[PDB]
RNA sequence: AAGUCAAAGCUCGUUAAUGAGUGAUGGCGUGCCUUUUGUAGAAUGAACCGGCGAGUUACGAUUGCAUGCGAGGUUAAGUCG
RNA sequence: AUCCGGGAGUCAGACUGCGAGUGAUAAGAUCCGUAGUCGAAAGGGAAACAGCCCAGACCACCAGCUAAGGUCCCAAAAUAU
RNA sequence: GUGUAGUGGUAGGAGAGCGUUCUAAGGGCGUUGAAGGUCGAUCGUGAGGACGGCUGGAGCGCUUAGAAGUGAGAAUGCCG
């Protein structure tokens, strides 16, 4: 034992930021938003005490895919049953569900036990262009990351 | 106030009025000692220094010299027919601080 | 000339018990499993005496990343600099300052700034 | 002249050759150093050990 | 030279050698004979010569 | 494979010393023995606790250590005890 | 390194560069020559992995430099020129 | 003192030690509580050793040497 700052459970405060997404690769954008969500760029990081932040993200509609992977990144699922494999979905999501994809191609760069889920809970997406949460003054990002 | 230290290998912040554990220093139960290596001078007018600062010293004094608890490592190897045992209580020397940098 | 085996046994096996005080089950009153367990709790703390060693160099790197990139300096940038303008702080001393004195911490940052100027 | 020899690698793994033509200047752990006059044997033994060991020519 | 003060010429007396009683003294498990083979079982070995 | 390293909180207060109990959460991690080129093996043995349970002795032979005499050493059977 | 003497285990090997045989210039095949490692070797890389690449743990520390391999996120480091 | 150097390892060879019962001499403890049992946050590099609290109620330690029915987790072991 000696002297190394571990952060208490309260003493944390997150904040609120919006992102936009018009014209974005879907990687790149999902990479930068998992970075911010784990709780870095806080030189507070604790690697076990949830430090993250609060994401918003406006536009989903008119995310990026470039190339083909309009019509050939397949997502996939499986009903546990004989015969039960339903690739139903494409790279048309954009139009509808538009939530599932960002909450697909996040859900994965993340770890996988419980902080790796209430770590994910802070996510909200909208296909829309504008978000309801005006109720706690969220603020703005940038991209050139 | 705020300084650091190069002991043994390793580097502490110091402040006047309270103690340090350290690695074995060769003096009794009382006497003065003086630590040449300052690496930062802090507080409120930050010092920064090209390495060892050039003229700032640490006084303090020796309380006591006592070793840690034991730390066993017996090691095996597996379908294998060995163990050997070991044991160890490392010597460090507490030691309290006054009179930072003059 | 009998040699009874009196009490030369129990001694070590209740040695070995009480080193198993909290197993989470029948391994603390087996004096078959009980010895197996905290064999290979043995081998763990072995292996992991060297492991605390490597971890708070990964953590002390990823809050110097942290800290020094709001400063407009990559985490590479900033130690390549340290290095050549010839200032030794041990990483363990850079994370505690990037979390506490940030005062400090952007004056040693403007320094490298300085430093690899040139 | 002199030369200054040192290795720089692992003889694990390596034939006696280079084993032996290491352990006969006193070569024994990594980065460990020896101070040798330059006949025109102990340049061969430096050509022969060359891609194990870098030498400063003093 | 009293009773309860003996001493042995040094160098006089050697120990012994109990085989077979755990794994450190170097002899236990097959009592420094190996594995199988004719030389291992209880009275093996061949006549001499 | 059920732990160890890291650790918030909660309750304590000892052979008095860098204290004890528990443990949210993170990192890492495929028992023990035997036989085998090779083991977690889906090769083979143990239900658990306790007790007993395996290189010894007599007579020869040989080499090292030591001790008493040394061109010498040395008794056996047997008698008194 | 040689010589004299006291004490043994070993005689079922495996794969991988290389050069040859039988095979069908097939086999994680079989049988030899030669070098390493495994057997008797833990730590890093190859997602996990005896035999591949790097390297041989007496012990302690919440210090520093590199090899093989790497540098958007899981996961430490360049969204480098 | 101080320098130099080395310290993975199965079959196996070598060396030095821990512990149990008994015998011999010397010196000791014990109804003002011995052996044995339980608990404790203690000591040595190891095997291991002390100290204190409770139970228990008649014999046991320590030093030097000697002799061994002297050390157990596995035998589809044997007895409860």
């Amino acid at each position: 034992m000696r002297t190394t700052y571990m952060a208490k459970a309260g003493e944390v405060e997150r904040k609120w930021y919006v992102v936009d997404a018009t014209d974005v690769p879907l990687g790149r954008l999902s990479a930068v938003v998992a970075s911010v969500l784990r709780g870095k760029n806080k030189p507070t990081f604790t690697p076990h005490v949830d430090t993250g932040d609060f994401v918003i993200v406006i536009n989903a509609d008119k995310v990026k895919l470039t190339g083909k992977k309009a019509t050939d990144k397949i997502y996939y699922r499986h009903s546990m049953y004989p015969g039960g494999l339903k690739s139903v979905t494409a790279g048309e999501l954009r139009d509808k569900n538009s939530r599932r994809l960002i909450e697909t191609s996040v859900k994965g760069m993340l770890p996988k036990n419980t902080l790796g889920r209430k770590q994910f809970t802070k996510l909200n997406v909208y296909g829309g262009a504008e978000h309801p949460h005006a109720a706690q003054q969220p603020e703005v990002l940038d991209i050139t990351n | 106030m705020y300084a650091i230290i190069k002991t043994g290998g390793k580097q502490v912040k110091v402040e006047v009025g309270q103690a340090i554990y350290v690695e074995k220093l060769n003096v009794e139960a009382g006497e003065k000692v003086v630590f040449d290596e300052v690496i930062l001078v802090g507080g409120e007018s930050t010092k920064v220094g090209a390495p060892t600062v050039a003229g700032a010293t640490v006084e303090g004094t020796v309380e006591k010299h006592g070793k840690q608890k034991k730390v066993v490592t017996f090691q095996y190897k597996p379908k294998k027919h060995s163990h050997r045992k070991q044991g160890h209580r490392q010597p460090y020397t507490k030691v309290m601080i006054e009179a930072i940098n003059a | 000339a009998r040699v009874k085996g009196g009490t030369v046994t129990r001694k070590r096996r209740k040695k070995v018990l009480k080193l198993a005080k909290g197993y989470y089950g029948s391994k603390h009153t087996l004096f078959k499993s009980a010895k197996e367990q905290v064999m290979n709790s043995y081998y763990y703390a072995f292996r992991d005496r060297r492991q605390k060693k490597r971890d708070f160099r990964k953590l002390w790197i990823a809050r110097i990343n942290a800290a020094a990139r709001m400063n407009g300096l990559s985490y590479s940038k900033l130690m390549h600099g340290l290095k050549l303008a010839e200032i030794d702080i041990n990483r363990k001393m850079l994370a505690d300052l990037a979390v506490n004195d940030a005062a400090a911490f952007t004056a040693l940052a403007e320094q490298a700034k300085d430093a690899l100027s040139k | 002249a002199e030369l200054k020899i040192t290795l720089k690698r692992s003889v694990i793994g390596r034939p006696q050759n280079q084993r032996a033509t290491v352990k006969a200047l006193g070569l024994g752990k990594v980065n460990s150093t020896v101070t040798k006059p330059a006949n025109e044997a102990i340049k061969g033994m430096v050509n022969t050990i060359s891609h194990l060991v870098d030498v400063e020519e003093v | 030279m009293k009773l309860h003060e003996l001493k042995p010429a040094e160098g006089s007396r050697q120990v012994r050698n109990r085989v077979g009683r755990g794994t450190s003294s170097g002899n236990g498990k097959t009592a420094g004979r190996g594995q199988k083979g004719q030389k291992a079982r209880s009275g093996g070995g061949v006549r001499l010569g």
